[PDB]
RNA sequence: AUCGCUUCUCGGCCGGCUAAGAUCAAGUGUAGUAUCUGUUCUUAUCAGUUUAAUAUCUGAUGUCCUCUCGAGGAC
């Protein structure tokens, strides 16, 4: 259900959530997006 | 809206609208006592022969059509 | 024709350019005209749906009636952290407006546009009702003259102008008081 | 500023009048209608002066006013025909000295219109259905029943509906006890519009049309129907059954017609001048109102010209079939 | 005896000046809407009484920062600040004072045959009660045919600044308990009340 | 509640990461280069981290320097 | 003429006292008064293109009466 | 401040604001500023929007009764015949909601309006003077 | 889909199931009930006696118009009462 | 006085350790609108449809003859 096609809004604020917070802490930056894990979140990032 | 006589729309007429507002003006005048009243004053007549005659120029006021 | 048109109207100006391929011109010539009626807002024409955010965006929010601002409120109203929230359900403190009222059973009665003639649309705000003869308060100040502005004396030598010809300013041809010197 | 009205003086102009019992009493008082005002009058058999009993404003423009009975009923309500969308049915306490509301429908919009109904207003002798009209495009009709109580029900409307089709006048028909009839007077004008010659501006005859209120089907069919020769402003019920021939009377251009069905054929009589007029001989002539004087004896009718002639309109029937028309001079 | 009034059969009420020098013919306003004029009156100098052919009585008043010499279809106007549907046409309109000892008020009769007057409120408490009065009274006794008053007083126009004396009076008619239990929503007795609408009736007029 | 935090918190990330983006009378976010109008400054930030938006500054820079 | 060239100005004055001062003459059509964007001020000099060539050139005859905050105010064609 | 557009929510809810105050009001002789507000009303007509332009129509519906239909009619008589399709349409559907209702006061409102040839277009009951 | 019969308005009384039961028809409003609702037998009818004017349920009220449908006059149409297409 | 180095002084730009301490919120559907992004028409002329006017859509590239698109001749 939360599985799902990526999009450029949630792909750029990725980029920004990265920069921001580092590259530890996953659990944050998924906190920000929708519809999207933390799992998720750092294997789009690698 | 249709089958409510006097609805206009976008290709309507200058004859069909004021005919229309002719039709109301005379069931108006019917309607009103008094400003039949006047009318019978003014040009000296019934208030029957007036009505007569107003029911007379319901269908064809301004005359035939275009 | 649009030009014999012209002649049929006790206003011809009303007749435009579309106005000839009307499918019943010569009536809407008579009616346009009609003494009392409005004219039809103009954004058609304009492909631009009517608005754009260009002259919008530098509006202010907002401002009160004077009859709401003497009130008090505007104070009151004016910030905590989640934990204070869930304070402020446990805690609960009462009675922050403490409004008077007596206060707003006073303003709205014991206190307390435009014409028919006008009609809003898309651009206009301020300019038509900054013109020749007429001109704001601090650029007075800049100016600096006591209660003409002293460049209508030179309308008086070289002429009046001609960019508005129509022209009339104080004590020339236009036989004022405040800040309006022209009309 | 503001301005509080008042009147003073109530206006005398008489648009109205209608006779009927409305105290339950052998005496005979008569509503008759000003302008926005209902009224209630009494005149004395001996001395005749009138008494007015009530007087009271409606707040609104009165367009046509009847008065009816149930069927060998004691008593008379009234109709009002109003000038919004809603027939009232009024009764008048005699004892309380102001009237009640009887019945209020609800068939339409508001203010005098052309298509909504409250201008012209007939009623079956009998009182079983009251037949309410507009100008144009809408006949309605309420059908009335007293109660278990003999108390008057009024019923759900039905639909006359005639598209584009002019209402000269609506009178009441006489049938005794059977489907009741009307007489609606109706002209078309939507050959005139198709016509651009303009022909159809004459060459069109006001059609006489006998709508048929049927009670056990509960609807109202178009059944009768012929052209009248010339146009006629309005019509006059004869009474039929027992007494005198089930007709009706059409006061036409220079001419009255009894114009009736069955077999009967029409009777057309001129309408009679004076010797040595000096008026314009292009100036004709119709009939203005006319009072039914109805007898346990006899019947007879009432006319009058522009110029204030009335008439004592007779009737020679053989059995059901009038042969012809007796009018004589009565008074002026 | 300074200024002239003229009235359109159609477009109502002109106001021009006469300039007695140059001998000119002045249109400074004009009415802001059409009206059918019958007849006009004047109630004082900046005001303008008019009575229409289909029965409506209007008042218009001038704005006090009109223009007294000048030189869409017009330049400045003025607010009509009354409208009232008597329901009968009325053929003329005259200003006066009724009685001896009486306020000045205003008169109009109509073509029905009624003759009738407008008068001022000297008060705004007598205002506001019969202000009540026509509200509660409207639902609580509707007219006989069914036909709202507030919309046969606005029939052609929109009621403005007018209270409607016949409905007030009809306080007499209605049952004790219609007259009593309004008075209660009223606050009043039917004594006070009554008495009280035939204030403005006996110093007024008859 | 919860999702008045996230619309809190991903305003200040698009100020943060933010000269061309504001906020309109109205509470929306728009770019003053490309006139347009963004639903969430994020969203907003994105055509705004876009390369079209990216041309047209380009192309102004031009249209000026010229 | 349609253009003319405005020096000597204060930056408290900006497009809009120009816009309504200058159409006291005449209606700038297009207005141009620089806003500096590095110190964000003006060096108070101006370009004006008008309906058409008339207007400018008796411009340049009234034009040079402007007084902005005490000081004068060059207008030349351009 | 907000029937002037920022977003076409803004001109819808306070339009419908004014229906509301329209029918609300009605009868007490404050018309005038309702006017006011009817020309920042006016301009938001055309649209495609099905929400603002059923909002703007109750809108005008109430301001039709509040005002009165003679000052509507003085808003929508240039706008029946305009030569574009759009405007005639729309035009045309304001006229027949102010038709429909009071179709008996609009009586005294229309224009003076010159005969032509075939026909005669002025109706002289009118100009009947005592 | 969903739209009025418009038949003529008779002297029948609405009838509003649990649902509807507070709702101005028209108007989708709960203010100011003020008027009463009438639509004729061939609206209202048989399985349709007390029934809902809109879900077909029972009705366990009468409906009432609003005052804004009132001074618009809409309640003087034809009958009220839905019928699906 | 100048150059270079140095010292002092002043001015302008100018969040400890642990198991990373532990753990980690998503309703649906019917209609409908708005706002972002990406991509396409240098077509010439005429005829018709169409439009408020555009726009758009729909059709073909002076005629005849001879020779090998070009050339010549008759209009
Ligand atoms: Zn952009
Ligand atoms: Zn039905
Ligand atoms: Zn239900
Ligand atoms: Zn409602």
């Amino acid at each position: 259900i939360k599985g799902g096609v990526w999009r450029n809004t949630e792909d750029e604020i990725l980029k920004a959530a990265v920069m921001k917070y580092g590259k530890n802490q996953w659990s944050r930056i998924a906190s920000l997006l929708h519809r999207k894990s933390a799992k998720q979140c750092k294997a789009r990032w690698y | 809206q249709s089958k409510y006589i006097g609805t206009g729309h976008a290709d309507t007429t200058k004859w069909e609208w004021l005919v229309n507002q002719h039709r109301d003006s005379y069931c108006s005048y019917m309607g009103h006592f008094d400003l039949l009243n006047y009318f019978a004053i003014a040009e000296n007549e019934s208030k029957a022969r007036v009505r007569f005659n107003l029911m007379e120029k319901m269908l064809q006021p301004c005359g035939p059509p275009a | 024709t649009v030009a014999e048109l012209k002649q049929l109207v006790a206003r011809p100006d009303v007749v435009e350019m579309h106005d000839v391929t009307a499918q019943d011109p010569k009536l809407l010539v008579h009616l346009k005209a009609t003494r009392n009626s409005v004219p039809v807002p103009r954004h058609w024409c304009f492909k631009r749906k009517y608005l754009q955010g260009k002259r919008g965006i530098e509006k202010p929010p907002f401002e009160l009636p004077d009859f709401i601002k003497r009130t008090g409120i505007q104070e009151m109203r004016e910030q905590k952290t989640m934990k204070s929230k869930m304070r402020e359900k446990v805690r609960p403190k009462m009675g922050k407006i403490d409004i008077d009222y007596q206060k707003l059973h006073d303003a709205f009665f014991k206190w307390q546009l435009t014409i028919h003639g006008d009609l809003y649309y898309e651009g206009k705000e301020f300019e038509t009702r900054k013109k020749p003869g007429d001109l704001s308060d601090e650029l007075r100040i800049s100016l600096g003259m006591p209660v003409p502005p002293p460049w209508l004396i030179a309308m008086q030598r070289y002429g009046p102008p001609p960019s508005y010809p129509n022209l009339k300013i104080p004590g020339l041809n236009s036989p004022l008081y405040g800040d309006v010197f022209g009309t | 500023m503001f301005l509080y009205n008042l009147t003073l003086q109530r206006a005398t102009g008489i648009s109205f009048a209608i006779h009927g019992n409305f105290s339950g009493t052998k005496q005979q008082e008569i509503v008759v209608s000003r302008g926005k005002i209902l009224e209630l009058l009494r005149p004395d058999p001996n001395t005749g002066k009138v008494h007015t009993l009530l007087t009271v404003e409606v707040f609104g423009v009165i367009r046509s006013l009847m008065a009816f009975r149930l069927t060998g009923g004691t008593k008379d309500y009234i109709v009002v025909g109003s000038d919004s969308g809603r027939i009232v049915i009024l009764e008048y306490q005699p004892s309380k000295n102001m009237f009640e509301k009887i019945h209020q429908e609800t068939f339409g919009k508001s203010g005098c219109r052309r298509i909504v109904p409250g201008q012209f207003l007939a009623v079956d002798p009998k009182g079983r259905a009251v037949m309410i009209s507009a100008i144009e495009k809408q006949k309605l009709v309420y059908i009335l029943n007293r109660d278990a109580a003999a108390r008057l029900t009024i019923s759900s409307p039905l639909e006359a509906h005639k598209a584009n089709t002019l209402v000269y006048h609506v009178v009441g028909v006489d049938v005794g006890f059977e489907n009741p009839m009307f007489a609606c007077l109706e002209m078309d004008y939507e050959e005139a519009d198709n016509d651009p010659t303009g022909e159809a501006a004459a060459n069109t005859q006001q059609t006489l049309t006998f709508y048929e209120l049927d009670l056990g089907l509960n609807h109202v069919v178009r059944k009768y129907s012929e052209p009248l020769e010339e146009h006629g402003n309005f019509l006059i019920t004869v009474p039929g059954g027992s007494d005198g021939p089930s007709g009706v009377l059409i006061c036409s251009e220079n001419y009255i017609t009894y114009k009736n069905f069955g077999d009967q054929p029409d009777i057309r009589c001129p309408i009679p001048r004076r010797r040595n007029d000096l008026d314009d001989p292009e100036r004709g002539m119709i009939f203005v109102c006319s009072a039914t004087h109805k007898t346990k004896s006899m019947f007879f009718f009432l006319a009058q010209t522009e110029q204030g002639d009335i008439f004592k309109i007779t009737l020679e029937t053989d059995e059901d079939m009038v042969t012809e028309i007796r009018l004589k001079y009565f008074d002026t | 005896g300074h200024r002239v009034i003229v009235s359109d059969v159609q477009e109502s009420f002109i106001w021009v000046r006469y300039k007695r020098n140059e001998n000119q013919l002045i249109i400074f306003a004009d009415d802001t809407y059409p009206r059918w004029v019958t007849t006009a009156s004047l109630l004082d100098y900046d005001t303008v009484a008019g009575a229409d052919k289909f029965g409506n009585i209007c008042v218009v008043r001038l704005p006090p920062n009109t223009n007294d010499e000048v030189d869409n279809g017009a330049s400045q106007k003025a607010e009509v600040i009354m409208n009232y549907h008597v329901g009968e046409t009325v053929l003329s309109l005259q200003k006066t004072t009724l009685i001896p000892g009486g306020s000045e008020s205003l008169v109009y009769t109509t073509l029905s045959g009624g003759i009738g007057i407008l008068v001022p409120f000297t008060s705004h408490e007598d205002h506001d009660f019969f202000q009540h009065v026509e509200m509660h009274l409207r639902s609580e006794h509707p007219p006989l045919c069914g036909r709202d008053h507030l919309s046969f007083r606005s029939y052609y126009f929109p009621v403005k600044n007018v209270i409607d004396g016949d409905l007030c009076e009809q306080f007499n008619s209605m049952e004790p308990n219609k007259q009593k239990n309004v008075s209660e929503e009223l606050d009043r007795t039917p004594p006070e009340v009554s008495k009280k609408l035939e204030d403005i009736r006996t110093r007024y007029a008859f | 509640s919860s999702s008045e935090s996230n619309r809190d918190r991903r305003e200040r990330l698009r100020q943060l990461a933010l000269p061309y983006f504001m906020k309109n009378h109205l509470g929306s976010y728009e770019c003053k280069l490309c006139l347009t109008l963004h639903n969430n400054e994020g969203s907003y930030l994105a055509h705004t981290q876009g390369k079209k938006h990216q041309t047209n500054l380009a192309r102004r820079a031009a249209k000026e320097a010229k | 003429d349609a253009t003319v060239y405005v020096g000597g100005l204060d930056e408290k004055v900006s497009e809009p006292l120009l816009w309504e001062l200058f159409l006291q003459a005449g209606p700038v059509v297009n207005t141009h008064m620089p806003k500096d964007r590095v110190t964000g001020q003006h060096q108070g000099y101006g370009f004006v293109e008008f309906l058409s060539e008339e207007d400018a050139d008796y411009a340049i005859k009234i034009m040079n009466m402007i007084k902005l905050y005490g000081k004068p105010i060059r207008v030349n064609k351009a | 401040d907000a029937l002037m557009d920022r977003d076409l929510v803004h001109r819808q809810t306070a339009s419908a604001v004014v229906q509301h105050m329209s029918l609300g009001v009605y009868g007490f002789g404050c018309e005038d500023s309702l006017n006011h507000l009817l020309n920042y009303v006016w301009p938001n007509v055309f649209e495609t929007s099905p929400h603002v332009i059923q909002a703007v129509m109750g809108a005008l519906e109430g301001l039709r009764v509040a005002i009165g239909p003679c000052r509507m009619l003085q808003y929508c008589l240039q706008g029946l015949f305009h030569p574009a399709r759009k405007v005639r349409d729309v035009y045309w559907k304001i006229y027949n909601s102010i038709y429909i209702g009071s179709q008996d006061a609009l009586i005294a409102h229309y224009p003076r309006i010159y005969n032509d040839d075939k026909n005669t277009y002025i109706r002289y009951e009118l100009d009947y003077i005592l | 889909d969903l739209i009025f019969c418009r038949k003529q308005a008779g002297v029948a009384i609405g009838r509003l199931c649990e649902k509807c039961d507070g709702k101005c028809v028209i108007c989708d409003s709960y203010v100011r009930p003020c008027t009463l609702v009438r639509i004729c037998d061939e609206c209202n009818y048989g399985s349709y006696q007390g029934r809902c004017v809109i879900c077909g349920g029972p009705g366990v009220s009468d409906a009432y118009y609003c005052k804004e449908c009132t001074i618009q006059e809409k309640d003087r149409d034809g009958c009220p009462k839905i019928v699906n297409l």
